[PDB]
């Protein structure tokens, strides 16, 4: 008589979750920023995910692009509405070095502008793992003599994202922050693993520092 | 509407539920 | 959440009668319990986890 | 007891009385330290309402 | 293996445990062609027909014996004892639940018997026993392996080998009984019904039946086994009757 | 040959109703808001809901969010369009402590993200009571000693809402006001009770003081 | 000439009595569909659904009113406290009859209201009502023509014309009530079911209804008439249901 | 349109009238 | 909606996908 519906591995993964946010400002050639895509820089996501050992789901894709004025001595700043780039560039691809660069005529790679005040940018990814599931955990090495790089990092060639903005640079500078949002969808969960204990350490490996089990009480019998 | 999918790709489909 | 409206009680244990042992045996023994929800058993509200906190990016 | 595994041990020996209280916990499985982490546990802090049986097992 | 459940309580025996069912007949509710009160019964159920533990006492190695008179020993146990006292008359069964376990370096045997109208002698001949003497509620009354003195004005004859009824010990096998034998048993359980001349009684003047545990072969063991050995009796009403309802008796 | 369709339960409590404001300043790290939801810090809707003892209804929340420049010592303020974020905090989850708090990934709490100069944010709420019905009034404790609280605050665990600007301040303060909406729908009502009389005082209790029942006229025949 | 038995108790009233019946819902036992307790409920039947009559107040001329707590009223009546004590969760209904008898050459009227979830305001505006103040169980609290002073810490708002609940007095017939009018009638009835937002909750924690007895009329006669003017009240539990049977609550 | 409901959730249905 | 073409002219169809 009672369900079980919110407890699903849909309903409880298929929740938008930031998981990383970068700035930029206009005022030099280097006024663009990047991020290396993995879910393991947020503590929450990276939890909710590592309660299972493989995963296969599609990808709703959201930011959420917000400004603020940096100081300027121009007397009467009036500035324009602001628009921005984002641009993913997979592995092997060329990468942009400054903002204005060639490769943002993003001609093949897929790439969002979005002008401020309007709805947040949102795009759908497949699932495009070259396995047959992802990985959240990897017990094993990158090279086949056992040296080097260990864990679950071995995996991760998803990209990188670029952003931008397009407008030029005014009588003031301006500092932009891009929040990215993810939300699984169409889970599939495999090999329950047990949720973690210890505060995470490291983005590429699982290091711990070593805690208690649970929290204390004074004796067998306190209430 | 009620449910039509919009796009010709399955990842745009709604979730599961 | 921790709220005396919902308090759902106690659970003790007692000697019934007592432990008996022969002799060369250790008397002092362990007890080992397991926890597990039953068949009827349901949750609501999804939530963000006390348990997991963070104050920078992980890198 | 909580840095090593003797937080999972419930001590039980031969005794020279009767009726003792071997341990005692409040049924609080989503906020008491007894129950707090384990899986049923874990699984109770993504959320906020909880109902149904709880299936105890001693060994 | 077998458990046993009464109410909001459990006990488990073993899958082969033989219980004894009294005299043949299982309890149950009066009938109306039997019954001579014409008020309402009240019929407690789930709240009164519970398996309730008494203290336990320890079988020492010179133990006589130990005995509970039935309805008494629950007088103070939950609903049990409250519609005990507010009701004039009442009838129930019993199921008795004795429990002794021991190692297997250990030996002894016991006599479990349920003794109906266990009518009990006093060490001074032209006196009868008190009640404090003849029944002492959840706590039991010992037997003696020595004759109380006749100076004694009210006390019970508590020579086991009379076992305080001026009868053969050995000859109680005929009421409904069970023998533990630590060889073999840890545990004796006894369905049995209500038994009296007349349908109904009042419960804090007359004690139905009397439980009397008495070791007939002692406890022993080697040095370094585990001297403490319990026993603990538990006791569950069974379809339990009451009649009467008025103000609360002050016993 | 008339119709009661606007006295009906609904018509009657199936109207925004504004519960609460809270006010927050981009100029600190403490600059975010938060409250309790509770339906008895505003009078009308009170006396609404409180004709009857218990309620059973969804909700639809509409929020008014504006903002307001503060003083500063800048020449040429030039903003871009602010972005706010709600969110909803279940009783037991982590909650924020700054404006940069962690707590903000809202992972698995729902929440919201608006732009100034678009149409209200609105979202829609079930039913979400542990028991069958909402209470407006509890003849009782919540200790089983029947000290410490007495009261209908008693079965009060809704959670709390927590407000921020998203956008990082500039060179300006702004602070920005949020109004919250109550709107019941398919709403069922029990036991009717008689209107509130005297004037509310507290927002956790009935406490009143004593007024008269009706306003006064001369004499028993005045007309 | 019409009699109402429950149990062993009955109480008679005129053939035309017009007994109002709560909100149109006579009271029944918990449906399992709208169970939520998996426990086997208790269910004494005549040991509690039966009468009983609470100590007697007396209708003074410049008597304001008086009020119950209706399960904390009951909660030393016989087995229905017992059971109270023994059980975490409980339900029930009640049967209220009020009872005030005088001669035609008497006047006065009475507004008998049951008020379910009575929640009272306190004379100090920052504190809440203590339970002494809010019930006093068998004992009735008593409503005041006067106004209580703000520094009185944790009493009770006892204005007549607010009725402890800041509303107005004269609309409380919205909830089930009768009228006692000397003229005609010397005594009201009124049923209730069991009002609540969950099937079950805790009889200690939580007064579910309060019984209000307020002179709208004063009572009035002549120099030679009686003055002695009682008001009995006598309430029966109906369908009294339990679960959760553990140790007894001190309360 | 008339009445079509554009959710999954009856709390995201309008007002029953 | 799943494929319905809004224009007169054949140029403004979406892709051939
Ligand atoms: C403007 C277009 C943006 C396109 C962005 C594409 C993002 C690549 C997809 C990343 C999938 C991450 C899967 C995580 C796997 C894991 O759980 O370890
Ligand atoms: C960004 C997401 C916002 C989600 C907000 C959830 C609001 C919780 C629901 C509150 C219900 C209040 C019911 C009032 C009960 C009463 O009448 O006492």
């Amino acid at each position: 008589y009672h369900s079980r519906s919110e407890s699903s591995i849909e309903n409880f993964l298929c929740r938008a979750a930031c998981v990383y946010y970068a700035t930029y400002t206009n005022n030099s050639e280097k006024g663009y920023a990047e991020w290396v895509i993995n879910t393991r820089q947020v503590a929450q996501l990276r939890r909710k995910l590592e309660l299972f050992t493989y995963l296969r789901f599609d990808l709703e894709l959201t930011f959420v692009i917000t400004s603020a004025q940096q100081p300027s001595t121009a007397t009467s700043v009036d500035a324009p509405v602001q628009t921005h780039q984002i641009m993913y560039v997979p592995p092997g691809g060329p990468v942009p070095t400054k903002v204005t660069d060639y490769a943002w005529q993003t001609s093949t790679n897929p790439s969002v502008f979005w002008t401020e005040g309007n709805a947040p940018p949102r795009m759908s990814i497949p699932f495009i793992s070259i396995g047959n599931a992802y990985s959240c955990f990897y017990d094993g090495w990158t090279q086949f003599s056992r040296n080097g790089v260990y864990g679950i990092n071995t995996l991760n060639n998803m990209g990188t994202l670029y952003m931008r903005h397009v407008n030029e640079a005014g009588q003031g500078p301006i500092k932009s922050t891009v929040r990215i949002y993810f939300k699984p969808k169409h889970v599939k969960a495999w090999v329950p693993r047990p949720p973690r204990l210890c505060q995470y350490e490291k983005q590429k490996n699982v290091n711990f520092t070593p805690t208690g089990v649970t929290t204390t009480r004074v004796g067998i019998t306190t209430t | 509407y009620t449910n039509i999918n919009y796009y010709k790709d399955a990842a745009s489909n709604s979730a599961n539920r | 959440v921790e709220d005396e409206y919902t308090a759902a009680g106690y659970i003790t244990c007692w000697y019934q009668t007592n432990i008996v042992v022969p002799a060369d045996v250790q008397s002092s023994c362990d007890i080992l319990c397991f926890v597990s929800a039953c068949n009827d058993f349901s949750v609501r509200m999804l939530k963000d986890t006390p348990f997991i906190r963070q104050d920078t990016f992980y890198q | 007891n909580v840095n090593s595994l003797k937080a999972y041990q419930i001590p039980v020996q031969s005794n020279s009385d009767n009726g003792k209280q071997v341990f005692g916990f409040p049924l609080q499985p989503g906020a008491n330290g007894v129950l707090n982490r384990t899986l049923l546990g874990e699984i109770l802090n993504y959320y906020t309402h909880w109902s149904g049986s709880i299936k105890l097992t001693f060994m | 293996v077998r458990s046993i459940t009464l109410g909001n309580s459990t006990i488990t025996t073993q899958e082969c445990a033989n219980v004894v069912v009294g005299y043949g007949v299982w309890p149950e509710y009066l009938k109306d062609n039997e019954a001579t009160a014409e008020d309402q019964p009240t019929q407690p159920d789930v709240a009164t027909c519970r398996f309730y533990t008494l203290e336990s006492v320890q079988w020492m190695k010179n133990s006589a014996g130990w005995w509970w008179k039935l309805p008494d020993a629950l007088s103070q146990m939950g609903l049990f004892g409250q519609n005990m006292q507010y009701h004039y008359l009442g009838r129930t069964g019993y199921t008795i639940h004795v429990q002794c376990n021991a190692s297997k370096f250990h030996q002894g045997c016991l006599l479990v018997v349920c003794v109906p109208e266990a009518e009990m002698g006093c060490s001074n001949l032209n006196n009868t026993p008190e009640f404090a003497e003849l029944s002492g509620g959840d706590t039991a009354r010992m037997f003696t392996d020595t004759q109380i003195g006749e100076t004694n004005s009210k006390k019970v004859q508590t020579a086991v080998w009379n076992a305080g009824m001026g009868v053969g010990v050995g000859n109680l096998t005929i009421y409904p009984h069970q023998w533990i034998n630590l060889r073999t048993n840890n545990s004796a359980t006894i369905v049995m019904p209500y038994i009296n001349s007349v349908p109904m009684d009042n419960m804090f003047r007359h004690n139905n039946l009397t439980l009397m545990i008495i070791p007939f072969v002692p406890l022993n063991y080697s040095e370094g086994s585990s001297p403490y050995v319990p026993i603990t009796v538990t006791i569950a009403p069974m379809c339990a009757e009451y009649n009467g309802l008025r103000l609360a008796s002050s016993q």
